[PDB]
């Protein structure tokens, strides 16, 4: 860190987010529209 | 920064705190 200067981490890391695409592709592939 | 944790004072006066990205053995239980 420089001077009174940071960088705050992001809530989601990129796994979780790698993870929620998963889920949203698998939904689609196996059940087209009807999981939304 | 130094940030607290609290549940409410509603409901408990109990606290954590955070000291962002620090190494923790440099700060002055649970750590
Ligand atoms: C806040 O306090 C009131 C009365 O002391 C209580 O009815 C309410 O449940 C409390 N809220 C929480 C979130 O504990
Ligand atoms: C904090 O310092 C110790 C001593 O060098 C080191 O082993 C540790 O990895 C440091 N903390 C982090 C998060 O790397």
């Amino acid at each position: 860190k420089f001077n009174g200067l940071t960088v705050l981490p992001p809530l989601l890391t990129d796994e979780m987010i790698a993870q929620y695409t998963s889920a949203l592709l698998a939904g689609t592939i196996t059940s087209g529209w009807t999981f939304g | 920064g130094v940030s607290v944790i609290t549940p409410g004072t509603n409901t408990s006066n109990q606290v954590a705190v955070l000291y962002q990205g620090v190494n923790c053995t440099e700060v002055p239980s649970n750590v």
